[PDB]
RNA sequence: ACGAGACUCUGGCAUGCUAACUAGUUACGCGACCGGUCGGCGUAACUUCUUAGAGGGACAAGUGGCGUUCAGCCACCCGAGAUUGAGCAAUAACAGGUCUGUGAUGCCCUUAGAUGUCCGGGGCUGCACGCGCGCUACACUGACUGGCUCAGCGUGUGCCUACCCUACGCCGGCAGGCGCGGGUAACCCGUUGAACCCCAUUCGUGAUGGGGAUCGGGGAUUGCAAUUAUUC
């Protein structure tokens, strides 16, 4: 049907992400995009920023299948 | 020095020439474990992980692959490698080592020493596919 | 870092309200001339940040887009790439994207309607003039 | 789907009924003697006939055969 | 090595069926690493039976015709979500897998009897092979429908579907439709 | 509704409307003194084990 | 020069092979360096057609097939010997030619 | 014991080739990059803005693999199935104009040289540069 | 006895044999890499993968069981193969189709106010619904940037047969151009650099970028003519 998702930085995007997003045991672009209801582009940008910081562990990378696990 | 035992899979084929050397193996004038799909690398790597690297540390094998189809090109590399080692050992060194390697691989996989009998059946007329016929009018 | 000012969800190009929830280079496809590879070409020659989000696009960038797309002579893009190459009435090769006139250019059958050609008659009946078989098929659009 | 036609059966019966002494129990020898003492216009037919001849030799050793 | 994918332990497999293990068993030397050895198993009755379970279940991924014969995608899609499952669960991508299938396969079905029976059916025992094959299809169909017009992608529906099947939850399409068919059969006993 | 196992001893035949059931004799392990006749659905074998949900139910014989 | 080739093109394998064996034996009898029978890849022409004269019935396509075969033999010899060995009562239905390098 | 030209991931090897070339910056680009369709199967405009560099690196790699690849070989390397919509598709050759521009761009830059059999081959200096790149990228993660 | 089977063709095996400088191992600056991959060369060993010839090979043959212990069937050792796929295909018939293949045709209609090649001028590319043989499609099972590594069957420059498949240099988005053009063949196309995928921006759950299916405008090569743009 229709799914209206925000496509810009907002209050919800950055919050509950520094701890509570890696606080889960299973993190993927699908998991984050479902449990935050945000577009995968900004989610992947945040994930790349965090990986450049080096606090999450990558298992697989792809344009449609990326796998993350907690590293903090 | 040379056994050129070849190996077949569909219409594709692979020839593994075996010689006395450093023990390192080359395929298509290339090292072993960097094939682009990286999906069936262990499938062709099975001989090393089965018979041990020491059995593969006394023979230099250059493998050339030719035949249509990329999945047909693979599945003959490992059979050619196993057959090349078997032929080289039987021709040159002795029987017992080749006997042990062939017994171990066969107890693991029968396909590593014998070729595939499967081949593409012809297509008979009256239909779009090989066995299938056109849609009847009722 | 992010832009908290000027933030608008609408990019007004022809006094129109386009959906901003879509990313850039794809949301602007709604215009009758900008879209598909046309939009890609205009944004590639605009030399802007195509990796940014549509929300982070600034007024200056849409103004640059309007300036580049108003003038096909801004970057010497040949006439054949445009849809109005070899225009009717007068030989015209520039670009003007605007509502209320583009549909009249679309209404180019009336000129040939006045010439009562076989194409004109076929256009009169609303049939596919390119030789498509209309024997009994074509049940859509008539209920 | 390995039933033998009456050609193979009858030829084997005739060969066994005339040339018992020459043939044995190993198919690879029955085929050779059969192709020696008979005109069999096909290798496959000779193989089938010799196989049934070997089967008939395995049959007779355990007792006389009706045919 | 001898482990599946070089990471999955081969020695901590459990019998867990006492005498049904002969049709669900990965403990022998034939248990190879990459589940891709072409389609020579569907050439004779029960020559599929000796095949390890991982191989047949990754084979059963390719449906709908659009992705027919894409065994590379199937092996990648199983390797993914295997490297996930145990991770999220913790046991052994294998042991969990056998438990999940055993829990997702029906054990009693309804069949019509007689030369002209057209009113009632009768309850019948289900053979190992039939239930396992059906269960694998159910699991694959549940993965497909969780990846059809849904926020979840491939190589991920299988992981949570298998986790639910091992858990015995009604979330998975497999066991829920198993229960529906079981209720139909129970009303048809 | 207990579940028990019984070893197949003789595959009696194939029945069914279009044919989907294998009628087979199974000897119980824990008794070995009683055997029953069951029509199992799906490809079955000789000497294997079968999981019955009801031990008091038998299908038609012959 | 010592660069002579002979070309035998035909349809049947038996007659062509008998001719090739006869020619190779004859050229072996005289002390000649002769290259053996080189077998060019046989070409088969496939013609799937209508069986019925008028279109009616079922679509039965006759797969008419013609296979043709070619043998090339090189040999270093005086050309007079080549001519004298060519006319050795060759088989009917085989086309034999002499080619110079 | 030496270094192999192809012992690296060909994808990452060609990416290293592209990075090396764009660091060099020698290979030029033509004026138009928006006129050519660039592929008879393409649906949009290419989304690289730098595809000339990758094209040149890949074509140099291909000429290293084998020579003689003239005007008639490049067009069929990327040419392929062309969607005609409802019609069953067919093979279409690549655009000849851009392929010819690529052939002219790779030429005259001390890497591609003429050969007796036609087409062109790789000058040994370019081969030495690629071998050095391969050795460095092998020592980066494959020799540690 | 015919039909079935046998049989002809085709493939699963040939390190046994006859063998080529058109396709090719193994062979030293020449073209190069801190002892190693590189279709640019030439004679050597003379055939293993390459082509096609003689053969040989598989026979329910060897074991276990079932079987009126028969004809056979079901498993296993071995083996390339333990049911490869087609061609042909009988009595006797259908008022089946074909008088629009017949210069195979009978008998009525013919015998020029014709029932043909002549302008091709003239049409099934005409439309108010349903039956009748496929593809695109419904996507996060994939459209999608390209990194790519690989086919098989074969027609192919003309004793009235003008119509031929494709490389050097340049131009142009496209149809093509000019000099010799590579083709009596596995030498030429071509180590047929084709389909998906191992990755590279978007879509991150969609009516849109897929569905371009319906209307604008620009070009060439055989066409006396392409209007009802049939052709790219």
């Amino acid at each position: 049907d229709k799914l209206n998702n925000l496509v810009l930085f907002d209050k919800a995007t950055y919050d509950k992400l520094c701890k509570e997003v890696p606080n889960y045991k299973l993190i993927t672009p699908a998991v984050v995009s479902e449990r935050l209801k945000i577009r995968g582009s900004l989610a992947r940008a945040a994930l790349q920023e965090l990986l450049s910081k080096g606090l999450i562990k990558l298992v697989s990378k792809h344009r449609a299948q990326v796998i993350y696990t907690r590293n903090t | 020095q040379s056994v050129q035992v070849f190996g077949r899979k569909k219409t594709a084929t692979a020839v593994a020439h075996c010689k006395r050397g450093n023990g390192l193996i080359k395929v298509n004038g290339r090292p072993l474990e960097m094939i682009e799909p990286r999906t069936l690398q262990y499938k062709l790597l099975e001989p090393v992980l089965l018979l041990g690297k020491e059995r593969f540390a006394g023979v230099d094998i250059r493998v050339r692959v030719k035949g249509g189809g990329h999945v047909a090109q693979i599945y003959a590399i490992r059979q050619s490698i196993s057959k090349a080692l078997v032929a080289y050992y039987q021709k040159y060194v002795d029987e017992a080592s080749k006997k042990e390697i062939k017994d171990i691989l066969i107890q693991y996989d029968r396909t590593l020493l014998v070729a595939d009998p499967r081949r593409c059946e012809s297509k008979k007329f009256g239909g779009p596919g090989a066995r299938a016929r056109y849609q009847k009018s009722y | 870092l992010v832009i908290p000012e000027k933030f608008q969800h609408i990019l007004r190009v022809l006094n129109t309200n386009i959906d901003g929830r879509r990313k850039i280079a794809f949301a602007i496809t709604a215009i009758k001339g900008v879209g598909r590879r046309y939009a890609h070409v205009v944004l590639r020659k605009a030399d802007i940040d195509l990796t940014k989000r549509a929300g982070e696009l600034t007024e200056d960038e849409v103004e640059r887009v309007i300036t580049i797309m108003q003038n096909p002579r801004q970057y010497k893009i040949p006439d054949w790439f445009l849809n109005r190459q070899k225009d009717v009435k007068d030989g015209k090769y520039s670009q003007v994207l605007a509502n209320g006139l583009d549909n009249k250019l679309r209404e180019d059958l009336e000129r040939l309607k006045k010439i009562r050609a076989h194409r004109g008659l076929r256009h009169f009946w609303g049939l596919r003039v390119r030789g498509q078989h209309t024997k009994t098929t074509g049940r859509r659009g008539r209920t | 789907g390995r039933v033998r036609t009456k050609t193979v059966k009858k030829a084997a019966r005739v060969i066994i009924e005339k040339y018992y002494t020459r043939l044995g129990n190993d198919f690879h020898t029955n085929k050779r003697v059969c192709e020696e003492i008979a005109i069999i216009p096909s290798k496959k037919l000779r193989n089938k006939i010799a196989g049934y001849v070997t089967h008939l030799m395995k049959r007779i050793q355990r007792g006389p055969v009706r045919g | 090595d001898i482990k599946l994918f070089g990471k999955w332990s081969t020695d901590d497999v459990q019998i867990n069926d006492i005498s049904l293990q002969d049709y669900i068993a990965v403990k022998e030397k034939y248990a190879k690493y990459l589940p891709h050895s072409a389609g020579r198993y569907a050439a004779k009755r029960f020559r599929k039976a000796q095949c390890p379970i991982v191989e047949r279940l990754t084979n059963s991924m390719m449906m709908h015709g659009r992705n027919n014969g894409k065994k590379l995608m199937t092996v990648r899609i199983v390797k993914h979500a295997f490297e996930i499952i145990h991770l999220l669960t913790g046991e052994n991508p294998l042991q969990v897998l056998v438990n999940a299938i055993i829990n997702s396969g029906p054990r009693e079905d309804s069949t019509r009897i007689g030369r002209a029976g057209t009113v009632r059916r009768q309850a019948v025992d289900v053979s190992p092979l039939r239930r396992v094959n059906q269960a694998i299809w159910l699991l694959c169909t549940g993965a497909r429908e969780a990846a059809f017009r849904n926020i979840k992608t491939i190589a991920e529906c299988l992981a949570d579907e298998l986790i639910n099947a091992a858990k015995g939850s009604s979330n998975s399409y497999a066991i829920k439709k198993k229960d529906e068919l079981e209720r139909v059969a129970k009303s048809n006993r | 509704q207990p579940i028990k196992l019984a070893r197949v001893t003789k595959v009696l035949g194939r029945t069914g409307s279009q044919g989907q059931c294998t009628q087979v004799r199974v000897e119980f392990m824990d008794d070995t003194s009683r055997s029953i006749i069951r029509n199992v659905k799906g490809p079955v074998r000789e000497g294997d084990v079968l999981t019955l949900l009801e031990s008091e139910r038998e299908a038609r014989r012959l | 020069i010592h660069r002579i080739r002979i070309t035998l093109t035909s349809r049947n394998v038996k007659s062509l092979e008998k001719v090739c064996a006869d020619l190779i034996r004859g050229a072996k009898e005289k002390n000649l360096k002769v290259k053996g029978p080189v077998r060019m890849p046989t070409k088969t022409l496939r013609i799937t057609t209508r069986k019925t004269p008028c279109g009616e019935g079922s679509k039965t396509w006759d797969r008419f097939q013609m296979r043709i075969h070619k043998r090339l033999i090189d040999l270093h010899s005086p050309s007079e010997i080549v001519k004298q060995i060519t006319s050795i009562s060759i088989e009917p239905g085989v086309e034999v030619e002499v080619t110079i390098a | 014991p030496g270094v192999t030209v192809k012992d690296v991931n060909q994808q990452e090897f060609v990416r290293a080739l592209a990075a090396f070339l764009k660091k060099s910056g020698k290979l030029k680009v033509p004026e138009w990059v928006d006129t050519v369709k660039l592929a008879k199967h393409k649906e949009l405009a290419p989304y690289d803005e730098n595809w000339f560099y990758t094209r040149a690196a890949s074509t140099a790699r291909h000429l290293y693999l084998r020579g003689g690849a003239g005007v008639g070989s490049m067009t069929k390397i990327y040419g392929g199935r062309q969607r005609n919509g409802v019609m069953p598709s067919h093979f279409s050759r690549g655009s000849k104009s851009v392929a010819r521009r690529v052939l002219q761009a790779l030429e005259g830059l001390k890497m591609v040289e003429k050969d007796q059999d036609g087409g062109r081959k790789l000058t040994p200096q370019g081969q030495r540069d690629l071998d050095r790149i391969a050795g460095q990228v092998a020592a980066a993660n494959k020799k540690h």
